[PDB]
């Protein structure tokens, strides 16, 4: 999955 | 000059339960950061590494790369899982700087595997075709496309020119070589050895009279420990033809007025 | 794959006999990145040796530097012993400061 990674990018999407 | 900004990524996995992340960063061939894995904060290594950068700023982007951190860890275990240890992982990103162009590119067990370039994620040819699975499935993360996308186009060249004003002074140092000669049936090595130097660009030439002598072996460039560079050049000569030799130094630093010793 | 690493021991400064200095082993060409670096004296670990950050270059292979504090003598010798599992016995290179 990545799945930890895409969870991290989606919240980080936000602040950059 | 042409600097190129890298972040150095290195993961070792050796079994589950056993894994340490350690980042180093590089502006040209100057350390700017480490992040240890049992470290929290990114650490600077130099007063100028948080470039123009705000404290707040800053601070996000820490906390950003701490959530990178354990997300990429638990997911390499996971992709590991999924599917042998020990698992070696490195990752370079950055960007060089003439204009710029960004990279990141990821190396497994040693070998180049995957790049991103432009919107996606992409597997070299001739990487194991077990990463195709799981690059699709990351690409599918549009949050993660647009996330890198914006670091790399972006945050990276813009973090460099920051980095390049508030650095200027030890990016533009200068240090000058100490040089020094010494020597190993009938054949002789001589060595002149070169110490102290920046920045990196330097010329050394065994010489007779204003001849360059063509068998001066150049070693690579060695780094001391005080943010200067080591370099040696040799030159194999017959008994008797040592007489008249002369090692020429020449380097930025030292006001057009070369180093000359005679053997 | 595993990539053997490469040794080279080099001086500061000009080496003085008495005089103190630096000396330098720079360990480089090596996969995987786990290593161990001593520096010896008259083959006695010295204690108090520093190490760079692990690093690696643009071909990926890993480098790191290590240095210590020394003062050459006429009988004194300096080597860089290095232990990684592409070798099944560890390497040593001794100073020379004619090289
Ligand atoms: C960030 O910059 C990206 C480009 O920069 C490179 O990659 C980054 C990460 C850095 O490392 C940098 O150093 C590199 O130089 C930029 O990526 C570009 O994104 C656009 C929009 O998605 C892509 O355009 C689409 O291209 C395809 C065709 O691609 C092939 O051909 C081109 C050349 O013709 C090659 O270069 C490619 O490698 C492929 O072989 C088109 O089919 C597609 O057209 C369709 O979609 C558009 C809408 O976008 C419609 O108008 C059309 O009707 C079509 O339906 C696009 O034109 C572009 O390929 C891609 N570059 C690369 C090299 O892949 C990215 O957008 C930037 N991101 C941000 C957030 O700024
Ligand atoms: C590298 O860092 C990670 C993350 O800090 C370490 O994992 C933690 O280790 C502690 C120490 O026992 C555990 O209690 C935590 O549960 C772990 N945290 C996470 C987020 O997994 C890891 O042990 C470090 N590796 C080495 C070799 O020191
Ligand atoms: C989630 O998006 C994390 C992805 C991990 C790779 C990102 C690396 C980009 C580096 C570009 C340079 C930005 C400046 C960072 C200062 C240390
Ligand atoms: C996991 O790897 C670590 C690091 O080499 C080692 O100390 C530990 O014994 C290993 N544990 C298992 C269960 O393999
Ligand atoms: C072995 C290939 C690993 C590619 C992981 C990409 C980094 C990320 O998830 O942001
Ligand atoms: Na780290």
């Amino acid at each position: 999955d990545f799945h930890h990674i895409r969870e991290k990018g989606n919240h980080w999407k936000n602040f950059l | 000059k042409n600097y190129t900004f890298r972040c150095l990524q290195m993961s070792s996995f050796a079994n589950r339960s056993w894994s340490r992340t350690d980042s180093v960063v590089w502006l040209g061939d100057l350390q700017t950061h480490r992040w240890s894995n049992d470290s929290a904060t990114i650490s600077f290594t130099k007063p100028w590494s948080q470039g123009k950068l705000s404290n707040q700023q800053w601070e996000k982007l820490q906390h950003m790369f701490q959530v990178y951190r354990v997300s990429f860890t638990r997911d390499i275990q996971e992709l590991v899982k999924m599917m042998d240890y020990p698992i070696e992982i490195q990752l370079s990103a950055g960007c060089e700087m003439y204009a710029s162009e960004s990279f990141l590119h990821v190396a497994f067990q040693g070998k180049y595997v995957v790049r991103f370039w432009g919107t996606s994620w992409q597997t070299v040819p001739g990487a194991p075709s077990w990463l195709d699975l799981p690059i699709k499935v990351l690409n599918a993360d549009q949050g993660t496309s647009a996330t890198v996308q914006m670091l790399l186009n972006d945050t990276c060249p813009l973090f460099v020119r920051g980095l390049l004003e508030a650095g200027k002074s030890d990016l533009e140092k200068q240090e000058k070589p100490v040089a020094w000669l010494s020597s190993v049936d009938g054949h002789r090595q001589l060595v002149c050895h070169v110490s102290g130097f920046y920045p990196k660009p330097v010329w050394v030439m065994w010489m007779r009279g204003d001849q360059e002598q063509q068998g001066t072996h150049r070693g690579d460039f060695l780094p001391n420990a005080d943010e200067t560079w080591y370099l040696q050049a040799t030159l194999d000569v017959e008994a008797g033809e040592e007489a008249g030799l002369a090692c020429r130094v020449k380097h930025s630093s030292l006001g057009g007025q070369d180093i000359i010793l005679y053997w | 794959i595993q990539k053997t690493p490469q040794i080279q021991v080099y001086s500061r400064h000009p080496p003085e006999n008495g005089k103190p200095n630096i000396l330098n082993c720079y360990v480089t060409q090596f996969h995987p990145p786990h290593i161990e670096i001593q520096m010896l004296k008259n083959g006695k670990k010295i204690p108090k040796v520093e190490m760079s950050d692990m690093s690696f270059s643009k071909d990926w292979s890993f480098y790191i530097l290590a240095h210590t504090e020394f003062t050459p003598t006429e009988t004194d010798t300096y080597a860089c012993r290095v232990k990684h599992a592409s070798m099944a016995e560890p390497k040593t290179v001794y100073w020379d400061r004619d090289m």
